[PDB]
RNA sequence: UGUCAUUGG
DNA sequence: AGAGTCCAGCCAATGACA
DNA sequence: GGACTCT
């Protein structure tokens, strides 16, 4: 149903996007991938980045960034 | 006994060679290459005057290179590596890049 | 078993002597150079005394074939009778036929060879993990029904790891190591 | 050794790539006014655009594809390639 | 990485495609909404992951399932790592 | 040659731990067929493997994964 | 879109 | 002891033909 | 034409 958990949640960033606006680019892609969709039964509804923990290294894959940001993930 | 091998191997990880720094360096450039931000100290419009092989060296030497290698288990950063090793490749790799006419 | 190759397990013999009273020794042919046989042949039960030169330790094995076995223990007997089987079988008292048709110790194709004590398998398990995590590399495979793991057979230490010493054309004597793989 | 003469006709049809970013930015719009480049490649559309005035606006991430220009490396080889020095990396010269 | 660049297709001819990571053929946009219709008609809804893979991998792969083979790819879900400080090493000698 | 208990030709893959795309790169035409009996899941680490997937061989500069480290970039 | 013939390194 | 099965370098270039 | 395998 619906409850609150501390999640990771894995997006890609291009390149172009790992400027000094990049906390922004991180948050429009949590909330265009993540963010109003269904996902194997759980669908989250509003996700809060949470933002006092360390965050971990960006993959790197062929041409862009694969990263796991931390989360505060509402689900329903 | 075994803890003693494993830091005799921690401390070999520390080598560098040709294919890790032409891979940090490949990555950076890369990155750089599609629109990300020089990570050097004293940026400016200037630093967007000279050309981008310079600006790797420099993050390079400053130690604000973003690329972390895996290597044995192990993160590493291109300042983690020997001092000397990576004195000794990137001399070789300027040298070969000035013939080229790029650096 | 004939008279002829009764020589030859008393050189393999001698290996396994040196193995009894040493289980980390280095065992080539230069080991031969530290014995002395003596033969009685017999279609029965033939009798093989490994003298140590220095030592003066005698050593009697009753060799015999794999049908008839009429074995008590002497004095001075090594406590375990040598068979010479038909085929390959499992154990190390067990030498088949194939292995006696030439003399195997003094051949150039012998090989020189060690079981490693504690430290050293823990020195080569150290060096096989790979840094990351719980990995580990294998080492190369060698089966148990081997002349080298009947050689170096102790009844209360499992050999595990079996370390070569390889001839090689430009470095003398390099260091490989093998794991002994288990059979039936 | 280091160098590889290139005939006309290749360095006419072959074209190499000029990223659009901070720093290059002022020469692919100097070479977009002379009309000196050949391709675009829209990444955030993801198109090529051949050019034979259209509007075309540089993000970073897109690129430009120009004539191939001198010291640029080149993989060239002969066959059969048996090992690996039958196909190295050297500079373009006219 | 000149290998990988080579020997796949290029860049310009990128296009989304989604695979199922249950049945493992390509997945299909209906109206705006990818989805896999064998799933969907077997009364499932399970992951569609993005791939970058080759055009005759593609065509290798669904011919493969042509003669029968299902061919089904898992994907890596790393554990977020994170970079920590190491000690200073100096590999010169000590006469 | 000798990297088993026993010597292997190079014509067959008969001890050592080869992929499917490995063999069937090699050549042999029943190798899928025979993955697909006995249910195989194999790792994508070889160069045969690899080159299948798109994906940049273990050898060289590939040997290593890169990723980047974003803290320097979030604390300016 | 594939065969056959001829030729090159 | 004898048949089945698969294997026989790489990269080209022209022309004719179905 | 020739090597490996099942019969
Ligand atoms: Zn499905």
């Amino acid at each position: 149903s619906s409850f609150v958990t501390n999640g990771y949640l894995s997006v890609t960033l291009e390149p172009h996007e790992l400027t000094l606006d990049i906390k922004t680019n991180i948050r429009n892609a949590v909330y265009k991938t993540y963010l109003h969709r269904e996902i194997s039964g759980k669908m989250a509804k509003k996700i809060e980045i949470r933002e006092d923990v360390e965050l971990p290294l960006g993959e790197i894959v062929n041409n862009s960034v694969v990263i796991n940001v931390p989360c505060v993930i509402t689900y329903a | 006994i075994g803890n003693h091998i494993s830091a005799l191997k921690r401390r070999y990880t520390r080598r560098i060679s040709l294919f890790e720094i032409a891979g940090i360096i490949a990555e950076s450039y890369n990155l750089l290459q599609r629109g990300r931000l020089p990570l050097v100290s004293e940026f400016s419009d200037e630093t967007m005057k000279q050309n981008m092989l310079h600006v790797i060296i420099q993050e390079i030497e400053e130690g604000s290179c973003p690329i972390v290698i895996e290597k044995n288990g192990e993160l590493l950063s291109v300042n983690d590596f020997d001092k000397d090793g990576l004195k000794f490749h990137l001399d070789y790799i300027i040298k070969i890049w000035k013939l080229q006419k790029r650096y | 078993m004939n008279q002829y190759n009764v020589k030859y397990l008393a050189k393999i013999l001698c290996l396994k002597t040196e193995i009894a009273r040493d289980p980390y020794a280095v065992i080539n042919r230069n080991v031969l150079l530290r014995y002395t046989t003596d033969i009685e042949y017999n279609d029965l039960v033939t009798l093989i005394t490994v003298r140590h030169k220095i030592d003066s330790m005698k050593t009697v094995f009753q060799v015999f074939n794999e049908s008839s076995i009429n074995y008590t223990p002497v004095d001075d007997d090594y406590g375990e009778p040598i068979i010479i089987t038909s085929y390959l079988q499992k154990g190390h008292n067990k030498f088949p036929v194939n292995f006696l048709y030439i003399d195997v110790v003094i051949s150039d194709l012998f090989p020189s060879f060690v079981r490693l004590d504690t430290t050293e398998t823990n020195i080569v398990n150290s060096v096989l993990q790979t840094g990351d995590g719980k990995k580990t590399l294998r080492l190369p495979k060698m089966l148990e029904t081997e002349i080298v793991v009947k050689i170096l057979y102790r009844p209360n230490i499992p050999l595990k790891i079996v370390r070569f010493f390889r001839n090689n054309m430009v470095t003398g004597v390099e260091i490989a190591d093998r794991s002994v793989i288990s059979v039936a | 050794v280091n160098e590889v003469g290139m005939p006309a006709y290749i360095r006419n049809t072959l074209t190499e790539k000029i990223f659009v970013n901070a720093f290059t930015v002022d020469k692919v719009k100097q070479l977009l006014a002379s009309n000196q480049v050949k391709f675009y490649f829209n990444k955030r559309l993801n198109q090529l655009t051949r050019i034979r005035k259209n509007k075309i606006h540089l993000l970073p991430g897109d690129w430009v594809e120009v004539a191939v220009q001198e010291y640029t490396s080149i993989i060239f080889g002969r066959q059969p390639s048996l090992h690996r020095y039958n196909v190295i990396a050297s500079s373009i010269r006219a | 990485n000149t290998i990988t660049e080579v020997l796949k297709d290029s860049e310009e001819d990128y296009q989304d495609v989604y695979v199922c990571e249950n049945c493992g053929d390509i997945a299909a946009q209906i109206k705006g909404i990818n989805t896999c219709l064998r799933c969907s008609k077997l009364n499932l809804s399970p992951l569609l992951t993005k791939i970058d893979t080759t055009h005759v991998s593609k065509v290798f792969l669904t011919q493969m399932n042509a003669r029968g083979v299902k061919v089904k790819l898992d994907f890596e879900r790393r554990p977020p790592s994170f970079y920590k400080p190491l000690d200073k090493v100096d590999l010169k000698p000590s006469f | 040659l000798c990297a088993s208990y026993e010597p292997e030709s190079v014509n067959k893959f008969k001890f050592g731990a080869a992929s499917t795309l490995k063999r069937a790169t090699f050549g042999d035409n029943k190798a899928l067929l025979n993955a697909a009996l006995h249910k195989k899941s194999e790792p994508i680490n070889d160069n045969s493997s690899c080159h299948f997937f798109s994906k940049v061989p273990n050898i060289g500069t590939g040997y290593y994964k890169y990723f980047i480290d974003l803290g320097l970039l979030m604390r300016m």
